[PDB]
């Protein structure tokens, strides 16, 4: 088994607890918690073999609490968050404590906000290609779009027949604000295939973006902006 | 670890 | 002729899509049917005008334009199976179909915890299966020589409001899945 | 701060059966394993802060039997009714299917202290997974018991605790679903 | 039915406020019914009835047993309680607080001591029936306030600031 971090996201508000997910490689006893910030440094926040501690700061002690329970996963939760919690947390596994080839997971990307008022899923429309380019070069892109979601905690695919794709595909490094003056934000995605397979009518195709938000309580006229898959569609036309 | 004092059971008749 | 759009479909449990029937002449009324794991085709819907709500399934037809749909929402594992609409031309007395949708409910995972384990054989310590179980939707399972791995499937534990994926390998545990 | 310790011990015939236990605020500090002779605490972490010789326990328990049989002889051995216990079935936290969670079986307002309690899961006995607790100690002169069952919530399975005692017609079995 | 002897007694040390005033009270039952006590504050013994006499008779003829009993109260109830003092009286467990609706229902669960305050939210004080606190037997205690129909508060020594919803 290979490292497994959830959430891949997470946002909390001030005061809230936070709480991380880890399972390490399958026969992995060690375990690894790391924080690395949006200026790429990283600091050792705790290490456990099994159950038991090996390792942690001053830090951790005071504002975290994490467990490896037998046949569970290891967790790590902060008590009280700050802006200043708001980074990656990284967690590898490691076979012998003797031994420091360490492979680590995904991660958890936490942020956190005076409030979860201002938490906005996106909005996905899909773009059909162009007469122009179809002719021009025999070749269909379709463009997605999400747009005015927030935080920046998503993740775009696209489906084709039923079936998640990459050639042809490529998604923006990373999402832009539409109002750089905090905001909300937008990302876009091109999948490109043969004018014919477009033309094919036999042919389905939908961008599928997984927003990451709250699960939890929610106070407010709308609707709980939950974690949640905004998809939209478009039909091969002749 | 200190040690816990107890009543010691009276003898009756 | 018919035809059926699309060939295959994928949806997360809660998802919605819609499927379509076009046809190449004046059908007298349009059938929807949907074959299950078993190869039974369930009959979802007759209707020769308008439209007809069963659930969370709703069907339209409309003889003139000739074409049909019908809309899914909230999707659930039982919905799985490959959708076929079916027709008759006013001109004869025998049934058109279209090519099909493959439709597929991927299930949600909440605390995914993939292991891989092994199991002896009740009848004799001899024989062993390798069971890679507890991951989630995103991941996948390929096929060497006389090594065997199912295609994976999903259970679903209804008294503890619980479900799990799983397939099996059979021929040590731990390369099985590599 | 207005706080109460209790020292309770006692022993019973004809069972033959004694008991020191340590009493705060309600809830049992430890008890002395006399077979094994030695101190059990209520909670592990108690361990740490503080000690006590069992042997002082069994030397108490002794004098007790002795005491009893003065006792016996001092009233004509004239017995006395029995009281049946007051058994309640409940969940220790609020309960959720697929999610651990612990059974608590409730003996309380009986005595003599001595009753046979058993699990069930389904209508079997269930030996796995159940604790219990020793005769706790009332404000008045009857006893309190406390028995455990680890479960994972299931709209399958049904649960009884099965209370016996000799001042019941017939055993006691109070039903828990997650209905 | 079936004939039962049982000797029970309880020493029972009384704090109440820590060691201001300390009470000693020893408690001696025959069968269901006590008979013979020895509260600190009479430093005598004295039957509860006609079972205990003979014993009253014979302990408080001796002069040195009443007085080592006298002391007691600091040679042993004093002596613990600056033991447990360091672990039990400032025993503090957070209670864990969830809303949801069977007629709404708080639950509060998984807390020390047994001091706790619930309310329902302005504040209502109608429609609520509530289980009554309940001993959980490991030192824990939980509670179900209901409230006939929002929002849950939940005060408790082991909470710097109120629980809500
Ligand atoms: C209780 O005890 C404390 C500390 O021993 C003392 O300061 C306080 O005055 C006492 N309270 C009362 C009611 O006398
Ligand atoms: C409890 O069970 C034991 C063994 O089954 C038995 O000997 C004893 O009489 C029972 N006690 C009762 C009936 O309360």
């Amino acid at each position: 088994m290979k490292v497994i971090q959830t959430p891949r996201y997470l946002v909390k508000g001030q005061g809230q607890k936070a709480k991380m997910r880890c399972i390490p490689e399958k026969g992995h006893p060690v375990v690894f918690w790391y924080q690395q910030n949006k200026n790429n440094e990283f600091k050792f926040l705790i290490n456990f073999q099994n159950q038991e501690v090996l390792q942690q700061i001053d830090m951790t002690e005071k504002r975290f609490s994490a467990e490896c329970p037998s046949n569970s996963p290891c967790s790590l939760e902060i008590q009280s968050s700050e802006a200043g919690d708001s980074a990656l947390y990284l967690c590898a596994s490691s076979l012998n404590n003797a031994n420091s080839d360490y492979t680590f997971g995904s991660g958890t990307r936490l942020l956190v906000i005076e409030d979860l008022k201002n938490v906005f899923p996106p909005e996905v429309a899909v773009f059909e290609p162009s007469e122009a380019e179809i002719s021009h070069t025999q070749k269909a892109t379709l463009v997605c779009l999400a747009t005015g979601f927030y935080p920046d905690h998503v993740e775009l695919s696209w489906w084709v027949n039923g079936k998640e794709v990459h050639s042809g595909v490529c998604t923006d490094p990373q999402p832009l604000k539409e109002q750089p003056a905090d905001s909300r934000y937008a990302l876009s995605s091109r999948l490109r295939v043969s004018a014919t397979f477009w033309q094919n009518p036999r042919n389905h195709f939908r961008c599928q973006v997984q927003f990451y938000g709250l699960s939890d309580e929610w106070t407010q006229d709308r609707a709980k902006p939950v974690t949640q898959i905004v998809s939209a569609e478009a039909w091969g036309r002749a | 670890a200190d040690l816990i004092a107890y009543l010691e059971q009276a003898t009756k008749g | 002729q018919v035809e059926q759009s699309p060939s295959a479909l994928s949806l997360h449990e809660g998802t919605g899509s819609a499927l379509r029937c076009n046809f190449t002449t004046t059908m007298r009324a349009v059938q929807w049917f949907r074959k299950n794991s078993r190869g039974s085709l369930i009959n979802l819907f007759y209707l020769a005008s308008g439209t007809k709500e069963n659930g969370r399934l709703k069907s339209a037809f409309d003889s003139k334009e000739r074409y049909s749909t019908l809309h899914i929402r909230d999707a659930q594992l039982e919905d799985s199976g490959t959708y076929f609409c079916a027709a008759e031309p006013s001109s004869g007395q025998k049934l058109v179909f279209g090519q099909g949708t493959i439709l597929k409910v991927y299930l949600h995972i909440q605390n995914p915890d993939p292991a891989v384990y092994q199991l002896r054989d009740s009848k004799s310590s001899d024989k062993s299966v390798c069971l890679f179980t507890d991951f989630d939707s995103q991941t996948n399972v390929s096929q060497d020589s006389d090594v065997y791995i199912t295609d994976k499937c999903v259970l679903d534990m209804r008294s503890m409001d619980f479900k799990s994926n799983s397939a099996v390998a059979w021929s040590a545990c731990a390369n099985a899945f590599n | 701060e207005e706080h109460t310790i209790i020292q309770a011990e006692f022993y019973l015939l004809p069972d033959k059966r004694g008991e020191f236990m340590f009493d705060f605020d309600g809830d049992e500090i430890f008890h002395v394993d006399i077979e094994k002779s030695e101190t059990i605490w209520r909670l592990e972490e108690f361990a740490k802060f503080a000690s006590f010789e069992a042997q002082g326990a069994l030397a108490n328990i002794a004098v007790d039997k002795a005491n009893l049989d003065v006792m016996k002889e001092r009233s004509n051995n004239t017995p006395d009714a029995n009281v049946a216990p007051e058994v309640t079935v409940l969940s220790r936290s609020p309960v959720n299917l697929g999610e651990p969670n612990i059974l608590i079986c409730f003996i309380d307002k009986f005595s003599p202290p001595v009753v046979n309690v058993t699990w069930l899961r389904n209508g079997r006995p269930v030996t796995e997974g159940v604790s219990e607790t020793v005769f706790l100690p009332r404000d008045d002169h009857l006893f309190r018991k406390f028995h455990y069952l680890t479960f994972l919530p299931s709209t399958d399975d049904f649960y009884d605790c099965e209370v016996d005692h000799w001042g019941l017609e017939e055993p006691l079995r109070k039903h828990w679903e997650f209905e | 039915s079936r004939p039962w002897f049982l000797e029970y007694c309880k020493s029972e040390c009384h704090f109440y406020n820590g060691t201001q005033r300390v009470r000693l009270l020893v408690r001696y039952f025959y069968n269901l019914e006590e008979n013979l006590r020895f509260d600190s504050d009479v430093g005598e013994f004295r039957a509860v009835t006609e079972l205990g006499r003979p014993d009253a008779e014979n302990w408080n003829s001796q002069p040195e047993f009443l007085e080592q009993k006298r002391a007691e109260v600091d040679t042993v109830c004093r002596h613990n309680y600056e033991i447990f003092d360091n672990f039990l009286v400032p025993r503090r467990v957070e209670p864990t607080v969830t809303v949801y609706p069977t007629l709404l229902v708080c639950s509060v669960s998984d807390f020390y001591p047994g001091n706790i305050e619930v309310r329902w939210f302005k504040e209502e004080k109608t429609g609520i029936v509530s289980t009554g606190l309940v001993r959980n037997g490991d030192w824990t205690f939980q509670t179900l306030v209901m409230l006939e129909t929002y929002t849950c508060q939940v005060e408790h020594p082991s909470l710097t600031d109120p629980v809500t919803v």
